[PDB]
């Protein structure tokens, strides 16, 4: 069993965030896997940490493993803008032949137990407030208002839909309001 | 990446695991709020399905369309059966995962994404415009909008969120152009192949 | 499987004779020694996980160089394989105690073991250290009776002699 | 070859399991009945010549065509070979009884015995009749009911060993 | 057994023909590449234990059912038999590479190997996997592309010898 | 087919060993001597018809009694068979030069040739005359190089010794 | 003593035949490769003391555990015997280079070495480390020509494979 | 069996010494004369039957009692045994010449040959005469001084190989 108690953690860019995952186990030897689920839901392997190994490190990714406390909390360092995902603490015992139940299974049949995941949002770094340039987009009885604005506080009728605030690659925010002005 | 099928029907879950020396294929369900959990694994050599305890046989079947190919079959679909499914096989350092397909089970229209196109002032101001493409009333919400050039195969394009309109969904995307940049749309329901939208200068 | 019964029956079959007084006498010895044999076997079966853990820990403590890169214990995977090997040997020792002879050990853990360990860079000294630790760790009458201890230590010494 | 203990070990090895408490209890029961088993083996081997000769003679008397020309017991050479093969079958049955397992019987006697007898022209039905008469005589000797031989043994139930001997003889008959 | 020259002679003997100019030129190419062939055979044999142990270990790592109870690599006896078979296959592959012909391999190792493995219960898929890993490692040693062991040879192209080693290993895999 | 490569590989297989330094060294000798023996093989393959006809003429000139009735060569069919046999032997000599060993000769022209020739009244002296004429007829560097001549005459002498 | 000459002569004797073209070809290979292998032998003979010292130092640096009590090398006498064993192996490698085959190695250092090292608790990995260091330490042509290096490394790899 | 290189190694092994510079130079001389040695071996083997017939016929003509009744060469069976023995001795002498060492001859032909001949009644004087005539013919063929057949070789002094052949034949004579 895996217990990721906290989800939706927030941490800025170029920062370090520690994702605290616990686990319950009756296995003498095991491994702990750390997966990030992309918005495309592509479960991606990040780092492998075993029960009887030194705390794992994969460059940016690192683990602070515990045996008695069973705290194998992954730590990410120097976060990039495209590092936000749903991070899963995966407890499995693939390459283990001794110290598990007495079943006749050859560890290729062994399931990888997952925690409920922790979503990470990589907020941009603190920086001087930026004035947004506004263009209102219209083509065929449809109005879309795209707004260089920091923080996420632009605070911008057949139907008007929820504006979408996204972190621009420029280390800032860009927003679109689509519906059938400036306040930042 | 998405599979929409009515209740009391059959859903085919293919995936892209190109593993050749596989011996077991595990099928994980992530129900987007719980942990990804195995329903069964497919014994590749012996062609057996091992359902986890407390389940009922005849709910999950692993089909072998080709050599190194697998598909999960779901009989008498219910809404609880909805989620995201992965085929997982153990690799040397980890467990490899397929791209993952989303199975939405609806009770039982043209739910293709309707392309609303906003050809863009900005080139007067910043000599760099943007093309934003809107796709409305599609089902399911599982969609993928990315932008490419006519010359090459994934340009960094800002992507807004998805919003339910009444019972279908809406989603847009724009690409801050510093040429004919196309807007590839990947949805389940399209005009069989995935969608695509042109944009002129 | 090398045992009292199988040895006597094989000798009689090679001579093409019915079981004689000596064969029944040998089986009587099997009967008498079975008490200690099966006591040791049952204790080992009930406490093998702890015994295997202790043997592996002693093996890696006496030879920390195994954890060096390019050595047999250079990863958690093959450290667990070392513990699994010790478990295999202890299970074969349990089988030998149940059987009454080295048959299971001879056929399943000793035959070809030298070639495997040479080919896989597994020093026999590490196995020997694990089994020596298991043998010298056994306490009488705490762990088993004196004669069950004789059977258990005899199986371990047989494994050690097969490795050295 | 395997005995009862080695059979239990092999069954445990298929599961990579230490010999369980149930298997250990079964082998302890085997040991506790070990004196009875030794007496049963002694009963069979002390009358082995009688058992084999009586069974061959009964097989011939029920099937007189065996000693007729072309019959497979005609020609004292063939009669001696028949008595020898019956004695071999009883010897391996006694091995199985002593071991508590039929592995020695099948592996060293019954493997290819059917094919060998087919090639030789040895009648399967007459061989089965001889093996069955050996079964009855050996069972009687185990239970000391043999009307013409009383082996002094302590009073008790040896019907388990008698059933074991019957099962070994049935395995011989089904092999051919 | 045959070598490349013996193969050419056998082919010529079929038509009662003296060895033609084209076959003679092919064998002259074989001789002119003979130093490269000796380089290749030396690279294989100097790493034979490496190749065989790595191939068997990889076959086991991809298929841990082989070392599970009932698997064909469980029981150190079976493990040593598997390592011995890998060594024998690599030895006959090296014989074929040195000879320039697969006759020695096909006649002394592959002859009856498939039915032997079927009777023994040796899994053909796992054996093919082990032989394929041996092929990859041997070819890497021929081309001196092994990451952890480089053998010094004069710069040149031994892709013909690597292809020949791969052909012998593919013959081994197809035989089973 | 006995040759350098086959001899060394067969010895290694009998000893169950990988090709060692000695095997590669023998193959290197094959490489060194292949030039001479293949030159001899090429010359023989290119001029075998004249060589065979001429060896047959020498054989029948030394033994004109072979044309007498009841003798080998008493008919044009048997004379043509004589020339065909000399052609077979020259082709096997070419094969021996190609492989670098007596293998082709041993297995295809020498083995059983004694029994065949005794049964068919083919005197070995006639074959020996043909091959001795071929051997002594060769001229250096007139017909081939010195070492090609050495290999060609060695093959011929091997055939002669097999016939005498 | 396995060499080119002994292998071919033994094959001919087993077949009961005189030396033929293939045997002389193999001895020609002896002639061709003798320059390189004898250069390697001469260099090893002239610099064996320092080579053996370096190999033993590398062996004991790779496995310092050998100095622990109860292990091979826990006394100065045992370390001296380790260096003497490496000297014996290098002398046998020099003998193999001179001979042209693994004969001297097979008969004098390899045969029975498995049993000797198992009985005396001599880990083969230590010998393997010494010989691997000697093989990788060799430089072309700083230490010897390319082909002499090939023969020297081939003998060393043969010893290593005999040990693994 | 030992060759010249193996003989040098064995001599060096007795002192636990690496092969000395003088021994290496002697073996280099052996290699430089290696083409001469192959020349000599070819000359002997190409005339092996010639030499054996020469020797046995000369031994018989010098001692006509060998073919008289009771003689050891009378009875075509004994005559063929004599020819076979001459061929075997010449074959082992050629082995020694090719190896440059008497080890193969001593260990495989002469070991126990004297006692075997004494038990069989083979006359040691006549056998020695045959061996000496073989020595003369083989020496003539080494030096290409055989009156009836000449073998084309490059001009040079092969007296060392001729003396080696003579030494091997005299060793045969001493053994008997
Ligand atoms: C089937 C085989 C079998 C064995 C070989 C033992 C091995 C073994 N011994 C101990 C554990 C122990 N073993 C001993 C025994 C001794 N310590 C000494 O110093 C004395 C020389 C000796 C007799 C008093 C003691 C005192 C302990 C408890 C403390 C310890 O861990 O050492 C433990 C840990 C669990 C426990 O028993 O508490 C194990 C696995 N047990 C088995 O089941
Ligand atoms: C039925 C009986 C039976 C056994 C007894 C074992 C024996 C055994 N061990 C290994 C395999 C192995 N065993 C070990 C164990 C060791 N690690 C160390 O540090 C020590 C030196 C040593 C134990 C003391 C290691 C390390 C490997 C793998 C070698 C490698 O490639 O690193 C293998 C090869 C297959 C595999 O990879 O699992 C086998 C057959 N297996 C069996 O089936
Ligand atoms: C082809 C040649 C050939 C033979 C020579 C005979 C030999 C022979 N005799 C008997 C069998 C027998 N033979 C006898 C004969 C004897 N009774 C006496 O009082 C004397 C001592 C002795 C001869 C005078 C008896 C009595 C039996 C029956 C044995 C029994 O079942 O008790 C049997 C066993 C089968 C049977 O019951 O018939 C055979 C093979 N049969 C052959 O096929
Ligand atoms: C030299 C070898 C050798 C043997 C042959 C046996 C003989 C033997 N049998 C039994 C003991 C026994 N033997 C039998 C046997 C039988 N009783 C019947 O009524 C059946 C007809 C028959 C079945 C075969 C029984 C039933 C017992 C149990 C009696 C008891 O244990 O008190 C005992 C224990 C003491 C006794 O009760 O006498 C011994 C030593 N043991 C040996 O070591
Ligand atoms: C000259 C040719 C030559 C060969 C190629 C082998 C072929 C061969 N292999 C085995 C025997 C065996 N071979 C294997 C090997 C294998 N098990 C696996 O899991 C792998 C897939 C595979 C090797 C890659 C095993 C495990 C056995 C023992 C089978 C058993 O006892 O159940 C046997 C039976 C005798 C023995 O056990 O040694 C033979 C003849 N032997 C030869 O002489
Ligand atoms: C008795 C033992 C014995 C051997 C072991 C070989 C050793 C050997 N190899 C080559 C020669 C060679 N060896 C190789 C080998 C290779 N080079 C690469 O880059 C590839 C990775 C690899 C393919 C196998 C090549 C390509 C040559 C040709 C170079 C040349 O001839 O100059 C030569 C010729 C001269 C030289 O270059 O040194 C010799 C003597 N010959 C023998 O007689
Ligand atoms: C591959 C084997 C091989 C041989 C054995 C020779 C054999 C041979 N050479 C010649 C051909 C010839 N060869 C020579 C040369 C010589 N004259 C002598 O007396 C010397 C011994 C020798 C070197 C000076 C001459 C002079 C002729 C023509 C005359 C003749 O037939 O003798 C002929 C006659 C037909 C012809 O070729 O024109 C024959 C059969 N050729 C071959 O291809
Ligand atoms: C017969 C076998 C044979 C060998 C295996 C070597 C082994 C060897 N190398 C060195 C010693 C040395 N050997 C070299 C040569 C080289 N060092 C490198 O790192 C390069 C890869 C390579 C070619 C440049 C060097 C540079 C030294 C001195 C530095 C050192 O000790 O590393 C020494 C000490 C004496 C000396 O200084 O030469 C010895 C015995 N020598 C032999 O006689
Ligand atoms: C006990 C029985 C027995 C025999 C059967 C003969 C058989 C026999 N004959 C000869 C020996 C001989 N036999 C012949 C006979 C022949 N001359 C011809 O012109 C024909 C071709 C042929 C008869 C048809 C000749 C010529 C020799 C001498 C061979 C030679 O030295 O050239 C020899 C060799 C010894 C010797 O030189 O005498 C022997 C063993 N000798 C025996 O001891
Ligand atoms: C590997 C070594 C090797 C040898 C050297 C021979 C040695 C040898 N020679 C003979 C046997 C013989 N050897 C001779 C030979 C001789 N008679 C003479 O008059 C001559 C003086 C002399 C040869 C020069 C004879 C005549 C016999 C037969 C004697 C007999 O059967 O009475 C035998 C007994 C078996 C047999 O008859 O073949 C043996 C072992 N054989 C071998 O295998
Ligand atoms: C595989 C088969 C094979 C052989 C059969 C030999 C054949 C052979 N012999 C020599 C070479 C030689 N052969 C002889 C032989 C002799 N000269 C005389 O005058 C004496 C009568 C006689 C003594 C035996 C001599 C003296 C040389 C030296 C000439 C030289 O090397 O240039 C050479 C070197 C080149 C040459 O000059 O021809 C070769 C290749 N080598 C081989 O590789
Ligand atoms: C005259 C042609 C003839 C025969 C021969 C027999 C042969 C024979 N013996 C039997 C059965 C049999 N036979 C013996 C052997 C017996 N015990 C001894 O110790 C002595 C000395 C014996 C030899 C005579 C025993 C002990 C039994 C067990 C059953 C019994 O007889 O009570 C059975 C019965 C098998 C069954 O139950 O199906 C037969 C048919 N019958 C015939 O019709
Ligand atoms: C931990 C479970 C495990 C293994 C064991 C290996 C087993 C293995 N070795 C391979 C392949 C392989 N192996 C070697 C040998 C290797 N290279 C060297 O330089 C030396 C000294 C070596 C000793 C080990 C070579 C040279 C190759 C060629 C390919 C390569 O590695 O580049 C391949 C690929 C075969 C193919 O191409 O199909 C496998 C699967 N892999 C695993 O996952
Ligand atoms: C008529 C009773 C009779 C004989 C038979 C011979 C037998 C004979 N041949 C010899 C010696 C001998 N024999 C041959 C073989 C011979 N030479 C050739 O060139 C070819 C092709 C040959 C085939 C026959 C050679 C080469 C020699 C070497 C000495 C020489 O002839 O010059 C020697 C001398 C041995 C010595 O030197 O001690 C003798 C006695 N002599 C006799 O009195």
């Amino acid at each position: 069993k895996v217990t990721q108690a906290q989800s939706s953690v927030s941490m800025p860019v170029r920062k370090a965030v520690t994702l605290n995952c616990l686990y319950e186990t009756s296995w003498w030897s095991y491994y702990i896997f750390w997966y990030k689920q992309l918005p495309s839901k592509e479960m991606i392997f990040l780092i492998r940490q075993g029960s009887d190994e030194q705390n794992a490190k994969s460059g940016r990714y690192s683990v602070n493993f515990k045996k008695a406390a069973k705290s194998v909390a992954l730590t990410i360092s120097a976060l990039q803008l495209e590092d936000s995902a749903k991070y899963f603490c995966a407890l499995g015992a693939p390459h283990t032949y001794w110290g598990i139940s007495t079943d006749l299974s050859s560890w290729d049949t062994r399931q990888m137990f997952f925690g409920t995941g922790i979503k990470l949002f990589v907020e941009p770094r603190s920086q001087p407030h930026t004035k947004p340039s506004v263009f209102v987009m219209k083509n065929g009885t449809n109005v879309a208002c795209l707004v260089e604005f920091y923080p996420k506080d632009i605070r911008i009728k057949i139907t008007e839909f929820d504006p979408a605030i996204v972190i621009s690659p420029s280390g800032k925010y860009n927003a679109v309001k689509l519906g059938k002005s400036v306040q930042h | 990446k998405s599979v929409t099928r009515p209740t009391r029907s059959s859903a085919e879950i293919t995936c892209d695991l190109t593993v050749i020396n596989a011996f077991y294929i595990h099928w994980y369900l992530h129900q987007e709020g719980k942990a990804p959990q195995r329903l069964l694994y497919y014994d590749v050599s012996n062609s057996k399905d091992v359902l986890e305890s407390g389940l009922s046989p005849g709910k999950y079947y692993t089909h072998t369309p080709r050599r190194w190919s697998w598909i999960l079959i779901l009989r008498n679909l219910i809404e609880n059966d909805s989620g995201v499914y992965y085929c997982a096989t153990w690799d040397r350092p980890s467990k490899l995962f397929g791209s993952g397909t989303t199975l939405v089970v609806t009770d039982k229209a043209d739910v293709s994404p309707k392309p609303t196109i906003f050809l863009p002032a900005e080139t007067k101001l910043q000599k760099a415009g943007t093309y934003l493409c809107l796709l409305e009333k599609f089902f399911p919400d599982v969609i993928k909008i990315h932008w490419q050039e006519k010359k090459s195969n994934i340009l960094g394009s800002q992507e807004g969120n998805t919003m339910k309109t009444n019972d279908t969904y809406m989603k847009f995307s724009w690409l801050t152009v510093p040429k004919e940049h196309r807007c590839i749309v990947r949805h389940e329901n399209n005009k069989g192949v995935d969608q695509e939208i042109i944009f002129p200068p | 499987m090398k045992s009292v019964i199988t040895t006597t029956i094989s000798a009689a079959d090679a001579a093409g004779r019915f079981p004689s007084s000596s064969d029944l006498e040998s089986v009587q010895g099997n009967i008498q020694r079975a008490a200690s044999r099966l006591e040791a076997a049952e204790k080992l079966a009930g406490n093998h996980e702890a015994v295997v853990k202790e043997a592996g820990d002693a093996c890696f403590a006496k030879y920390p160089y195994l954890k060096n890169p390019g050595e047999a214990g250079d990863s958690q995977e093959k450290i667990n394989k070392c513990y699994r090997d010790i478990d295999h040997y202890m299970r074969l020792i349990n089988y030998s105690l149940v059987v009454g002879g080295t048959g299971p050990l001879d056929e399943w853990g000793i035959a070809g073991a030298r070639e495997v360990y040479r080919a896989l860079n597994l020093p026999g000294s590490s196995y020997i250290a694990a089994f020596v630790f298991t043998r010298d760790r056994l306490c009488v009458p705490r762990d088993m009776s004196a004669q069950a201890a004789v059977e258990f230590s005899g199986a371990l010494d047989y494994v050690i002699n097969s490795l050295c | 070859m395997l005995d009862a203990f080695s059979r239990v070990v092999v069954n445990s090895d298929s599961k990579a399991a230490y010999v369980s408490g149930s298997d250990l209890q079964a082998l302890k029961t085997f040991i506790a009945d070990g004196n009875k088993r030794l007496d049963a083996v002694n009963s069979i081997v002390s009358n082995a010549s009688c058992i084999v000769s009586d069974a061959v003679s009964g097989m011939i008397c029920e099937n007189p065509g065996l000693i007729a020309p072309g019959g497979n017991c005609y020609t004292n050479r063939r009669m001696a070979a028949c008595l020898r093969d019956g004695e071999i079958i009883l010897r391996y049955t006694s091995y199985a009884l002593l071991a508590g397992d039929s592995s020695v019987l099948e592996d060293r006697c019954l493997n290819g015995l059917k094919e060998t007898y087919i090639a030789l022209g040895v009648p399967t039905n007459s061989t089965a009749r001889a093996v069955s008469i050996m079964k009855s005589s050996a069972v009687a000797f185990i239970s000391n009911t043999a009307p013409q031989r009383k082996m002094a043994t302590a009073a008790g139930d040896c019907s388990a060993l008698s059933s074991e001997v019957a099962s070994y003889c049935d395995k011989v008959s089904a092999a051919i």
